[PDB]
């Protein structure tokens, strides 16, 4: 029932808005006057440079919220949505312990037990489905270049 | 692909618009001479002024000023789409009439149309 | 035969001369032996990282991209916004959103590493062939199609350009002609 | 039956052959990891996309038409006033003014006033600019290379019913396909209509679409384009790259327990981030197929201008 979500701030995906008054959020549309969805988590402002400690309870909301609404209107159970720590995806990189690469990140919060299912649209590769099991590809898509 | 030189002016372009134009011409002076005949050698002069409008190159119209001068400028600006799609049409015509080298995808499954081959016995060949 | 020759001129033009101005086919090894105006980033810790790190050839934009790594995405939608970047790769269809967002932002033909995006799962579990289940109950349905129609499809040349200063210049010109109208009309 | 009576009754392994992804081939088996992004799409017979636009002053001169119209007033203004200074320019200016923007040998007067004959040499300077530009913004207009669609949505209006638009449309599948049970988890009453116009197979739909016996076509999305990447003369090309679509890939389908999956997945995981499957994509695909008259809009304004200058005929 406790299912702890963790997830990184993706632009189109994960926007992170403030409450209003007291931990609440504000029912805005659409474009075709269906109501924005939104859920409580739990996000600070930035990384330890930006700010060095504030995290509060604001409003998640996009495509994944939304898509994890579908999913407990599919399967009976109950859900706990906050962010990650870091701005990263989490690689193999070394611990200070003579030069000994693990993970961090997302997969390194996965692993910890501290979360319990990313849903973030991250780059299925070889070695981190090695280590983990994955799901099936909602999204096809590819990469591009983006200049002016 | 050495395709000899119409340039489709007439008769390999599509023959409706100048009987369109024709008919809108006589159209024109239908309601010119009904505009004559209910006024608030002039048959032939207005007739000839409306062939002068679109000539390129003035009775009395005291309303019928409006309707020459949406004529006009509709003729103009149809020949004008005219130049422009002949240049159009006489430059931009460069289509794909070759192999475009060794590793061309439509020559893998060929017909009897492409009919490339070669010197018999030839190193090329080897 | 002067005046044809300007209308045939500013015809000329308009005439697509430079048709792209970059080196956008990834396999061209102008990126691989870059200068000081080839500013090309990537996000610290990227998935894409690793898929360069993986292969044999791609030293040069490791060791360039690790001279400019990024925290997040927007850091780099700030640096080429402010026109700090020259190139990033990226997703297609968030940069689609973003080009639907400023114009400016224009992304490139050439579609490489068709990749896929599921969710991050634990091991064996059973709230993962359900998960899958119901994930897949939303690819056989217009799901993902009709929230792709609420913003992914809603986005949000012409005579504009040669008329403003035409029109300042041509009514200065105007108001210049009626002063000498008035100072010949005060000479008789 | 087929490689699914084959694989799920035990006669065989597995089927390393392409295969569609659907409920319920996921469910009587486990597939692979999709290692193509092959989805569902539609092949159209031609979009028939000539450059010739409907109309030619909304979408060339919007924010330029004010502005000139008020030039011309002022222009003619200015030109009344010349008139009033010192034969018939008092309030028939505007038809001279804009016959001498076009030249079309339209004979007014000699004109006498030279502050007039100053208006109008500049501003007849400034039409043959602006009409230079109008004709380098016509070949601007004819640069990009556009093509009109007709069928833009799976939720189209012409697929409710083809009564209602006078060139009755066809398409049609192959029975036994997973295409099929594919269109009727959509819509029966696709079915009803594709039922009527079934045909016999892919390559016999192709020489329909050739000799023009058939106008859409429902397959998968990368054969089409691979089909269309071959075609003759470039005219069978499909509309868009499946975003209408359900968005489905191709998997290699084991038996549940099979324990040579996880190193088919690892070599599949392998096989696509080093460029060997782009490789194979460069080795067993083409991209090289890359992207006259639609008038009597601006008739029907004549018809407009022609009722208007009735109306203002009876009085
Ligand atoms: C980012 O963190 C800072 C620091 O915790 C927050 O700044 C506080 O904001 C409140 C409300 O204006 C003030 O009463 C405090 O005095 C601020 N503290 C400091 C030390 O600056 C800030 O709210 C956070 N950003 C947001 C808007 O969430
Ligand atoms: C969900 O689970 C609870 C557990 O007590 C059960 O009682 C309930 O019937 C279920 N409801 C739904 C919506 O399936
Ligand atoms: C941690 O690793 C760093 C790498 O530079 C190195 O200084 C040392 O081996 C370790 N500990 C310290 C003292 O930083
Ligand atoms: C899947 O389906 C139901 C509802 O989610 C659940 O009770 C069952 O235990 C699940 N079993 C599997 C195959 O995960």
């Amino acid at each position: 029932t406790r299912l702890k979500i963790v997830t990184i701030h993706q632009e189109p995906f994960v926007y992170v808005k403030p409450t209003m008054s007291d931990g609440t959020c504000k029912e805005e549309f659409t474009v075709n006057g269906d109501p924005v969805k939104k859920v409580i988590c739990t996000g600070p402002n930035d990384t330890s440079p930006g700010s060095p400690r504030h995290t509060v309870p604001q409003c998640c909301y996009g495509f994944c919220i939304d898509l994890l609404i579908k999913l407990a209107r599919t399967m009976n159970f109950t859900y706990e949505v906050h962010l990650v720590a870091d701005g990263k995806f989490g690689t193999q990189e070394r611990v200070n312990n003579s030069n000994k690469k693990e993970w961090n990140g997302m997969m390194g919060e996965l692993l910890s037990g501290q979360a319990d299912m990313i849903v973030a649209p991250l780059t299925i590769n070889n070695e981190r489905a090695q280590y983990i099991e994955f799901s099936k590809p909602f999204k096809y898509q590819g990469l591009t270049i983006l200049v002016k | 692909k050495e395709i000899p030189r119409l340039d489709s002016f007439m008769q390999p372009f599509q023959s409706t618009l100048w009987l369109l134009v024709g008919l809108s011409v006589h159209v024109v002076a239908v309601m010119l001479y009904l505009l004559d005949r209910f006024s608030p050698l002039t048959l032939s002069s207005a007739m000839w002024f409306s062939w002068g409008v679109l000539l390129n190159s003035a009775p009395r119209s005291f309303s019928a000023r409006i309707l020459g001068m949406v004529w006009a400028g509709f003729a103009m600006i149809i020949v004008a789409s005219y130049t422009a799609n002949l240049a159009a049409f006489l430059v931009l015509d460069r289509p794909e009439e070759r192999i475009t080298g060794i590793n061309d995808p439509r020559l893998r499954n060929p017909s009897d149309k492409f009919i490339y081959a070669t010197v018999k016995q030839s190193s090329v060949d080897i | 035969i002067i005046v044809a020759s300007y209308t045939a001129n500013l015809a000329a033009f308009l005439v697509l001369d430079r048709p792209e101005e970059r080196i956008t086919g990834i396999n061209d090894p102008r990126l691989r032996n870059p200068s000081d105006k080839f500013i090309y980033a990537t996000v610290k810790q990227s998935s894409v990282d690793i898929y360069f790190r993986r292969q044999v050839e791609l030293s040069t934009m490791y060791r360039h991209m690790e001279k400019h790594n990024y925290e997040s995405a927007a850091e780099a939608i700030q640096a080429v916004r402010d026109n700090k970047l020259h190139a990033f790769i990226w997703d297609s269809a968030v940069l689609e959103f973003e080009a639907s967002q400023k114009c400016d932002l224009v992304t490139t033909g050439e579609l490489f590493f068709r990749s896929g995006f599921g969710i991050g799962m634990r091991k064996d579990s059973p709230w993962k062939q359900n998960v899958s289940l119901s994930i897949l109950k939303s690819h056989e349905n217009g799901f993902m199609e009709d929230l792709d129609k609420t913003w992914v499809r809603y986005q949000e040349t012409l005579t504009f350009e040669n008329m403003a200063g035409v029109f300042m210049l041509v009514a200065g010109g105007i108001v210049a002609g009626i002063f000498l109208i008035f100072i010949e009309i005060a000479y008789k | 039956n087929g490689m699914i009576g084959e694989v799920v009754y035990q006669r065989a392994v597995m089927a390393v052959g392409s295969l569609t992804i659907n409920e319920e081939r996921s469910e009587v088996v486990d597939f692979s990891v999709p290692f193509v992004e092959t989805g569902i799409s539609v092949m159209v017979s031609r979009s028939n996309g000539t450059v010739s636009p409907s109309a030619f002053l909304e979408p060339f001169s919007a924010s330029v038409w004010v502005m000139m119209f008020v030039m011309l007033l002022i222009v003619s203004a200015i030109a009344v006033f010349v008139f009033e200074y010192f034969s018939f320019t008092i309030g028939k200016a505007i038809w001279l003014l804009w016959g001498l923007v076009f030249n079309n040998s339209v004979p007014v007067q000699n004109p006498k006033g030279t502050t007039s004959k100053i208006m109008v040499s500049v501003w007849a300077f400034f039409a043959v600019i602006f009409l230079a530009s109008y004709t380098a913004n016509l070949a601007a207009f004819m640069i990009q290379e556009e093509f009109v669609d007709q069928v833009t949505g799976l939720s189209d209006k012409k697929f409710q019913r083809p009564h209602d638009y006078s060139p009755p449309f066809r398409f049609g599948t192959v029975p036994a396909g997973s295409t099929e049970r594919n269109i009727r988890n959509n819509y029966p009453y696709m079915h009803q209509y594709m039922t009527r116009f079934n045909q016999r197979g892919v390559e016999d739909a192709l020489v329909s679409l050739k000799t023009g016996k058939l106008d859409a076509f429902i397959y998968d999305a990368a054969v089409l384009n691979y089909k269309a990447g071959r075609d003759e003369g470039c005219k069978l090309v499909t509309i868009g790259s499946g975003y209408i679509f359900a968005t489905t890939g191709y998997g290699i389908a084991l038996q549940k327990g099979s324990p040579w999956k996880r190193q088919i997945d690892l070599a599949l995981l392998q096989f696509v981030g080093d460029g060997e499957m782009e490789e194979l994509e460069t080795l067993w695909l083409t991209g090289i197929c890359h992207n006259i008259d639609n008038m009597a809009g601006v008739f029907y304004m004549l018809a407009a201008a022609m009722a208007l200058s009735l109306i203002t005929f009876i009085w």
